[PDB]
């Protein structure tokens, strides 16, 4: 079933901040930000940790869109193979998670990879959520339209943080 | 992909 990272690496603090750094031209600005609070939110309704929303400078986790290098040594790599990439809980790049700019990405009504499910498997990582063997499970290595956390995915985030 |  689930996986985290070697040592359970968590957010120590009641609070973890995250900043929208960057946006695509695929979406509206909110839209990314209401998806993305979605996809914290089912990871935060599980468990006790409480995120911040901050519009400006470092955040513990910082989410942006990016096209090739971006400063963390992980260079995209233009259209297709790499989608994305997060961070495991830490201080600078712990807990970062970043999408390629050259693939497409979709709110669910047009084509692209779906971004809240996406942004749900990324963010799953930068609260040190590793790959499940569980094909539910959105850790699931592998790439949605109408999902929820499987069971995997709530067992493993609850016995990283705790239940409520 | 997750990175540490
Ligand atoms: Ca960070
Ligand atoms: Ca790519
Ligand atoms: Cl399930
Ligand atoms: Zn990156
Ligand atoms: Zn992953």
């Amino acid at each position: 079933g689930y996986s985290l990272f070697p040592n359970s690496p968590k957010w120590t603090s009641k609070v973890v901040t995250y900043r929208i750094v960057s946006y695509t031209r695929d979406l509206p600005h909110i839209t990314v930000d209401r998806l993305v609070s979605k996809a914290l939110n089912m990871w935060g309704k599980e468990i006790p940790l409480h995120f911040r929303k901050v519009v400006w400078g470092t955040a513990d986790i910082m989410i942006g869109f990016a096209r090739g290098a971006h400063g963390d040594s992980y260079p995209f790599d233009g259209p297709g193979n790499t989608l994305a990439h997060a961070f495991a809980p830490g201080t600078g790049l712990g807990g970062d998670a970043h999408f390629d700019e050259d693939e497409r990405w979709t709110d669910g009504s047009s084509l692209g990879i779906n971004f809240l499910y996406a942004a749900t498997h990324q963010l799953g990582h930068s609260l040190g959520m590793g790959h499940s063997s569980d094909p539910n499970a959105v850790m699931y290595p592998t790439y949605p339209q109408n999902f929820k956390l499987s069971q995997d995915d709530i067992k493993g985030i609850q016995k990283l943080y705790g239940k409520r | 992909x997750g990175a540490v």
